[PDB]
């Protein structure tokens, strides 16, 4: 038995209505449950037997059935509900989970403030230099970060990482790290980080020169 | 109060073995079914095995059939899961749970199957210039977890601790920063507290402008 979940991704604003559908490949009867999972953490029971609210969760969540089509609906959304939601059948072993539905809180466009960090003197002694670009509390997640070593656009030597949506202002933060050998790092002077974002009218560039 | 806690787990060589224990409080396992559900990082939950402690019947998954063994000890109120011939595919967070819908879970344990040896992290400071930003750089380390706190837990507002990124060395790295007023730069002291249990490495770094 395979359970299929739609939509795989979701982005609805606060107070909106969210509906999440779960298809059963075979008959699973009412033996289904709906779960919610914050990043890492542990799944929390929301709905049991396709319709019944769990003791402890608000009545904003609800569950219904249309044969093999099980839908979980949120009446009023809150920004405390950024999570991935799962549907699980338990009619026959093995108990099958859904593919997951990551819901994102939608908000207004917020430009990112940008900082650039030169490599530390301790890391330079090790033999590696790391230049960090930090994008601070922005929305949406989509952003382009490019590096310009001595005004030369780099390619493939940068790694990126983004935080989960903030529980207060529903923003993301991003880190782009430029990792080079200390030898090449001691070869060039001007290190620059260029950010383009929907909330930036022009692409902002924060930079530093070795020997500042 | 009713809770479940999992122990055991960590770095395991491929083809190796490792056993996980899930202890139960606030209820008797003999009254319910005990489940082990795993989840690879950002890959969704996959059911592994089930046991009914009062009779001992064990139901497994085909992705684990043969090399896994799930047992129970109704007297100690804990369930077990023995895993042999561990593969990289088996790397995941392993949860424990009970039934009938699975209501109460456990925090889980990290089972990592890799040939990379345990390595402690190197911690470097990210200092501000000229709001202002500062942070720490958790360099090559393996395996996860790594706790990062600021001022032993005092500093909590404006902190962003980024997830791990796999590096070309086969080791992980992460950065943790915090948004602070530029006036606080001279007056206030900022220290980040890095905690890597697998290597038993604890480093506190004072980030100085
Ligand atoms: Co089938
Ligand atoms: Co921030």
């Amino acid at each position: 038995i395979q359970m299929t979940q739609s939509p795989s991704s979701l982005s609805a604003s606060v107070g909106d209505r969210v509906t999440i559908t779960c298809r059963a490949s075979q008959d699973v009867n009412t033996a289904v449950a709906w779960y919610q999972q914050k990043p890492g953490k542990a799944p929390k029971l929301l709905i049991y037997s396709a319709s019944f609210l769990y003791s402890g969760v608000p009545s904003r969540f609800s569950g219904s059935r249309s044969g093999t089509d099980f839908t979980l609906t949120i009446s009023s959304l809150q920004p405390e509900d950024f999570a991935t939601y799962y549907c699980q059948q338990h009619y026959t072993t093995p108990p099958t989970f859904g593919q997951g539905t990551k819901v994102e809180i939608k908000r207004t466009v917020a430009a990112p403030s940008v900082f650039i960090f030169p490599p530390s003197d301790e890391q330079l002694k090790s033999g590696t230099a790391s230049v960090v670009c930090l994008l601070n509390n922005f929305y949406p997640r989509e952003a382009k970060v490019q590096w310009k070593v001595d005004n030369a656009l780099q390619s493939g030597n940068s790694q990126e990482s983004v935080t989960e949506q903030d529980s207060k202002d529903s923003t993301y933060s991003l880190s782009s790290t430029l990792t080079l050998s200390k030898a090449d790092y001691e070869k060039h002077k001007v290190y620059a980080c260029e950010v383009t974002h929907q909330g930036l009218s022009s692409p902002v560039t924060k930079s530093f020169n070795r020997g500042e | 109060e009713v809770q479940l806690v999992e122990s055991g787990g960590g770095l395991v060589q491929p083809g190796g073995s490792l056993r996980l224990s899930c202890a139960a409080s606030g209820f008797n396992i003999k009254d319910t079914y005990i489940h082990w559900v795993r989840q690879a990082p950002g890959k969704g939950l996959e059911w592994v095995a089930r046991i009914y402690p009062t009779n001992g019947y064990t139901r497994y998954a085909d992705s684990v059939k043969g090399r896994f063994t799930i047992s129970a000890d109704t007297s100690k109120n804990t369930a077990y899961l023995q895993m042999n011939s561990l593969r990289a595919e088996d790397t995941a967070v392993y949860y424990c749970s009970r039934w009938y819908a699975m209501d109460y879970w456990g925090q889980g344990t990290l089972v990592t199957v890799s040939s990379a040896s345990t390595k402690g992290p190197s911690v470097f400071p990210l200092a501000p210039s000229s709001t202002a930003a500062l942070g720490c750089l958790v360099k090559d380390y393996f395996p996860e977890p790594v706790t990062v706190s600021w001022n032993s837990g005092a500093l909590t507002s404006g902190v962003h601790t980024f997830p791990c990124v796999l590096q070309s060395s086969g080791l992980y790295s992460l950065s943790s920063v915090v948004t602070v007023p530029s006036s606080s730069l001279g007056t206030q002291t900022y220290i980040c507290n890095v905690n890597h249990k697998p290597s038993n490495t604890k480093v506190d770094k004072k980030v100085e402008p």
